[PDB]
């Protein structure tokens, strides 16, 4: 209940602001006011052709690293155990491989952004 | 008469490297930049109240 | 009364318009340098609500500062046509007004008027940063005397 | 008495960002020797209202190459995400006492970036797609440090409940035990909200736009109010997490006064750094986090898993 | 009306599931997955899985972000498709909506559905169990035991993900 | 076996059907691949939570750990096929017909 | 010594962050074995009564198990108060 | 001067003060003065439910001391 009412109120408030955004200010528009903005002169035709960036390698390792943080998230409740020696060894073990993966990723070009 | 603007070689003694490392980790030149923006905040703005205060000609 | 209600409502909109003008800098020539001095803390254009904002989709007024060369004339029209249009154009300097020093050249249009409609004209070469502040102040007065709602109520 | 509570949060929040835009220029101007807005009302106390009213009466227009549906929903995503995120903040007593409040704010804050590129992609503009692609890898790389920094600090909490920070830093401020993590936490907050050591998301100098590329009066207002609200919170979250305050159970007003003051001081610092540093280039801001922040991030993490064990200071789970 | 949000939430999960399974443009597929992913987090939260619910929320959001971050990178179409666009995607879409809406109609009108397995409509609130949980949430302590009872799983998961970074570079390196 | 089980089981079927009907996109194909993962994760979460299989609550987590691991593999493979052949429609890689 | 000291000083100059991180990372592993409070952390976690201490039937010949919670025999954790 | 900045803070500080005061007072108002009982675990919720049943008026915050039994 409480959480969904808050979620509902926010989207209605946001949507109402859109509705008064596009309707209260009346429009006198044409085909040149809808032209894409390219700092003045005519665009050469772009914005949907393959725009290949370079950080794809580190973009996808973020996904791998984001899974590491998922694995080590339960640590606050993991400390409340009776065998901390095993918990400590395993907790540092995940951090070590996370550090090891970053270090090996670093050494082989890795974080460097392709030219 | 010419002067070399950028020909400063930092010292390699244990003192200087730590200060550079301390500058690196504990951001100091960034704090010096921050600290001086605070100095201008408390200063006297130079804006003239146009059109009640027209500029000097 | 209906006329009174539309009168106050128009004033509220006109106050909201004149109190927030966001120039889209078309800095072209030495007229632009003096305009930046208006943004400099000596005159502080920002203090009047008017603050510089790029992306003509998010700007209200054009400040034509400098000569308008025939080569770039399509650019002036295109960036003028892309403004959400409660919109006004301020011409700075003799060159932007009617050609100025280069009125007789082969590649300078004799005034920015031939490309775009022009609101208040700011004379000078360059007009001092204080003179432009007077110009922007004149536009605020012009916006104040807008009867958009009264005309609609009497259509 | 819940609709009143919610509307006692939404209206003050939108009014807080409302006049944050006034304390921006009036602070930015004074730091650059200007004076800021002091014409519209006394001391500019009416300038944002004049700004807002104009930004809901000047002609909005969808781009001719836009994608209407995604163009419109992105402001909905930005504003609703910003408002819904303030919900579990434990101002004396939080509005919604989530058991996992920390994880909640991490999840939705990771969602506020879908607005920026859905806006960028639907706008079908070259500067739009550039700014959209700049921002996404900017935020997620800065998100890896965001998650670990939160975890390392909260290992002394014993739980993810936001209310327990009041109890955790009851006698001692948390920053005195995790100040190295506090520095990178502040920098990451500067980066997720796109303030201006890393405002490249807007990139006005090199990309003219990117927060709101062709976005107009309404949608531009949202994408602004959706990120200035994040400015106030990301310092409220920093204030609640690091700089605790005395909380008498009988008089919560003292805590609210103290909590507001810390957010105000932190927010000024966000404006303070904004006018004291240049713009990070893209590779630099990525290099700073993937090559300098993360190695220190993991190292201080391992420290904070071990630290309670070596000192026998495991916090209570409840 | 608040009878049981499990079916309503799972329905939006399926309708969102129908969306990207109909092969739209990849960016619109991300939206179709995200709504299903977000409401799927809602389903698990309603069942007591508070941590796991927000868990799939955070990971997937980052997961699918790099997904459609990639599509606009090198998988974009010079004229992107949409939910209507081509009749194939239109046909694939509307097929999914009419399908699921048929099963739920088949579900809610006799409550004795026997497709593949048995499915009887009586209310997912019923399968809940009566009993306290002490001063600990059961789910949180279960996933916390990964570092105490699951040291074998940590090793294989950690090693695989470390190898996961090795393959990703090795595959993407080339030449 | 209430109707929520029907919803996600029938959901996984359309994920299976969606994957097995590649129309014109590898990226959209990978979407359906990760789609399957939702229903499996969601159903698994419902099972071990309903049965109070507390020690098995880790299984949905380990599913996700090996989930994105495949997801990374799919896009990395999608990187080169789109890089050296231009697009990602799964029809231009038929050079291995002979 | 000469080889190691030159290496550490050089790394302390060019890449202060890495030599830093490797330090705390190094200490994060080796002190927890050395420090003597680790056994206390186990004892504190063990001593926490999440579940009920279910009574065990008294058939006699259980001298160590108390019959009343206030009885002296049994696990006493007065050390927690002192610690 | 810089003190002219303060009105910008004051109208924001008061606005940010409202949610802290409103939530704190609404909880006290809607729960008969005492703070809203927090149930982070099922055991806390079990006490709250038994409070609702015992009070008779189906109000958890309405509490009965020794005088209920005799
Ligand atoms: C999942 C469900 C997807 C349903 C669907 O078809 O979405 C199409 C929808 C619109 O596609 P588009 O590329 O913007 O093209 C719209 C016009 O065809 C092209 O632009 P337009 O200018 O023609 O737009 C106006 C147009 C289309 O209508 C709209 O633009 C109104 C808003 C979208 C309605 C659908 O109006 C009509 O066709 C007549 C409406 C009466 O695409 C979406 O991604 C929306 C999905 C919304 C899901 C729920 C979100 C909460
Ligand atoms: C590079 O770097 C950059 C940045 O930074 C890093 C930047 O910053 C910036 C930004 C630039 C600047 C700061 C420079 C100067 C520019 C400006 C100041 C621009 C100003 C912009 C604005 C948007 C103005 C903001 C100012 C104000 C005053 C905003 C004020 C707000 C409002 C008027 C609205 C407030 C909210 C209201 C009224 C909400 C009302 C709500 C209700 C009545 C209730 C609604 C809800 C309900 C009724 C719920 C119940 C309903 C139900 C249940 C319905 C159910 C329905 C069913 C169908 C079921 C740029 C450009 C940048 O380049
Ligand atoms: C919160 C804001 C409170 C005040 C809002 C007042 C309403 C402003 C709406 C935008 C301006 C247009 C308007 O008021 O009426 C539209 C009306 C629409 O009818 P109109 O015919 O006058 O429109 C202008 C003229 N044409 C059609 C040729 C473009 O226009 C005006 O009032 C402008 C004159
Ligand atoms: S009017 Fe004078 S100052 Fe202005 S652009 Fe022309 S020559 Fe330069």
């Amino acid at each position: 209940m409480n959480i969904m009412l808050t979620l509902l109120t926010n989207v209605t408030l946001a949507s109402l602001l859109v509705l008064i955004a596009f309707w209260l200010p009346q429009l006198n528009a044409y085909s040149e006011k809808t032209s894409p903005y390219e700092c003045g002169f005519d665009p050469m035709g772009s914005a949907r052709l393959p725009f290949s960036m370079k950080f794809f390698l580190v973009a996808i390792t973020f996904l791998l690293f984001d899974l590491e943080i998922a694995l080590l998230l339960p640590l606050p409740w993991a400390s409340q155990t009776n065998n901390l020696k095993t918990m400590l060894t395993m907790a540092l073990f995940l951090l070590i491989l996370l550090a090891a993966s970053l270090a090996y990723e670093w050494t082989q070009k890795g974080l460097e952004w392709a030219e | 008469t010419y002067k070399f603007v950028n020909m400063r070689e930092p010292s390699m003694d244990m003192k200087s490297v730590t200060d550079r490392a301390a500058q690196t980790l504990l951001w100091t030149e960034l704090v010096r930049g921050l600290g001086m923006t605070l100095s201008y905040l408390f200063r006297e703005p130079a804006t003239i109240n146009y059109p009640f205060e027209k500029g000097p000609l | 009364r209906g006329e009174y209600v539309v009168a106050k409502l128009d004033d509220l909109v006109n106050w909201a318009r004149r109190s927030s003008l966001w120039p889209m800098t078309f800095g072209l020539a030495c007229c632009a340098v003096e305009m930046m001095h208006m943004a400099a803390p000596r005159y502080d254009m920002d203090r009047f609500g008017v603050v510089f904002r790029a992306s003509p989709r998010q700007s209200d007024v054009m400040i034509v500062a400098g000569t308008l060369t025939n080569k770039m004339a399509p650019a002036l029209r295109k960036v003028y046509d892309q403004m959400p249009e409660p919109r006004y154009v301020v011409s700075m300097g003799s060159c932007a007004n009617g050609g100025g020093y280069y009125h007789y050249s082969y590649s300078v249009v004799r005034g920015c008027d031939r490309i775009v409609p022009v609101d208040i004209y700011v004379p000078g070469c360059p007009p001092t940063a204080e003179a432009l502040l007077y110009g922007i102040l004149q536009l605020q007065r012009k916006i104040k005397r807008e009867k958009r709602l009264r005309i609609w109520y009497r259509r | 008495m819940f609709m009143i509570n919610i509307l006692s949060l939404i209206i003050p929040i939108l009014l807080a960002v409302a006049f944050l835009t006034l304390v921006e220029r009036k602070v930015l101007g004074y730091m650059q020797l200007r004076k800021g807005p002091n014409v519209v009302g006394p001391y500019g106390l009416l300038q944002p209202i004049a700004d807002a009213l104009k930004l809901v009466t000047k002609e909005p227009l969808r781009p001719g190459t836009s994608s209407i549906s995604m163009f419109i929903i992105a402001p909905i995503l930005g504003l609703s995400l910003a408002l819904t995120m303030w919900v579990p903040l434990p101002m004396p007593y939080p509005l919604i006492n989530m058991n996992l409040g920390v994880l909640f704010m991490l999840a939705m804050s990771s969602l506020a970036v879908y607005s920026i590129l859905w806006s960028g992609w639907a706008s079908n503009s070259k500067y739009a797609l550039i700014g959209a692609l700049r921002a996404v890898a900017q935020t997620i790389s800065y998100e890896v440090t965001l998650a670990i920094i939160l975890l390392s600090v909260l290992l002394m909490n014993g739980s993810y409940t936001l209310s327990t920070l009041i109890t955790t830093q009851e006698h001692i401020w948390m920053i005195f035990t995790s100040w190295p993590l506090a520095m990178m936490w502040f920098i990451s907050t500067l980066a997720e909200t796109n303030r201006a050591p890393f405002d490249l998301t807007e990139g006005e100098s090199e990309l003219v736009s990117g927060f709101n590329v062709e976005y107009a009066a309404g949608p531009f207002a949202m994408f602004f109010m959706a990120e200035y609200a994040n400015i106030i919170m990301m310092n409220a979250f920093t204030a609640i997490l690091f700089l605790g305050a005395s909380h008498d159970p009988h008089t919560p007003e003292l805590y609210t006064i103290n909590f507001v003051l810390k957010t105000l001081a932190l927010t000024i610092t966000f404006l303070w750094i904004r006018a004291s540093y240049p713009r990070f280039r893209y590779d630099q801001l990525m290099h700073l986090l993937w090559k300098s922040f993360l190695p220190l991030t993991l190292a201080l993490c391992m420290w904070h898993i071990s630290l309670p064990i070596m000192t026998a200071s495991i916090p209570p789970q409840s | 009306m608040t009878m049981y949000i499990a079916f309503i939430l799972s329905t939006i999960f399926v309708i969102g599931f129908v969306g990207f399974s109909s092969k739209p443009s990849p960016i619109y597929g991300g939206l179709g997955l995200i709504v299903s992913g977000g409401v799927g987090c809602g389903i698990v939260l309603n069942f007591g899985g508070s941590f796991l619910g927000l868990m799939v929320f955070l990971i997937y959001l980052g997961g699918m972000l790099v997904v459609f971050g990639y599509t606009t990178a090198m998988a974009t179409e010079m004229y992107p498709e949409v939910w209507v666009s081509n009749k194939t995607v239109f046909g694939a879409f509307v097929s999914g909506l009419m399908m699921e809406f048929c099963m739920v109609y088949y579900a809610l009108k006799e409550e004795e559905v026997e497709i593949i397995f048995k499915f009887n409509g009586l209310g997912d609130w019923v399968i809940y169990d009566t009993g306290d949980s002490g001063f600990f949430s059961e789910e949180a302590m279960g996933i916390a035991a990964l570092y105490s009872y699951g040291t074998w799983l940590v090793i294989v998961t950690g090693w695989s993900l470390l190898i996961g970074v090795v393959v990703i570079m090795e595959i993407t390196r080339g030449n | 076996m209430p109707l929520v089980y029907m919803n996600i089981i029938m959901a996984f079927a359309i994920a299976l059907a969606g994957l097995l009907m590649y129309r014109s996109h590898l990226m959209s194909s990978l979407l359906c691949l990760e789609g399957m993962m939702l229903s499996l994760f969601i159903m698994s979460t419902l099972i071990i939570l309903n049965t109070h299989f507390t020690l098995a609550n880790m299984m949905p987590i380990i599913l996700l750990v090996f989930a994105a691991c495949e997801a990374a593999l799919g896009l990395s493979l999608l990187v080169m096929v789109s890089n050296t052949y231009g697009t990602d429609y799964v029809q231009n890689l038929n050079l291995l017909q002979c | 010594a000469g080889r190691i000291a030159s290496f550490l000083k050089n790394a302390w100059a060019k890449e202060p962050v890495l030599v830093a991180s490797f330090a705390i990372g190094g200490l994060a592993i080796i002190l927890p074995s050395l420090s003597p409070y680790t056994n206390y952390a186990i004892r504190i976690n063990r001593a926490t009564p999440y579940n009920y201490p279910v009574p065990l039937r008294d058939d006699g010949n259980m001298p160590d198990v108390p019959s009343h919670p206030q009885d002296p025999q049994g696990p006493s954790l007065e050390w927690l108060k002192n610690l | 001067m810089w003190f002219e900045i303060l009105p910008g803070i004051a109208v924001m500080a008061a606005c940010l003060f409202i949610p802290g005061m409103a939530t704190a007072h609404i909880h006290k108002f809607t729960n008969g003065g005492k703070e809203k009982r927090v149930a982070h675990f099922s055991y806390q919720w079990n006490l709250m439910e038994r409070d609702r049943c015992i009070s008779g008026v189906n109000r958890y915050h309405v509490t009965k001391g020794l005088e209920n039994i005799d």
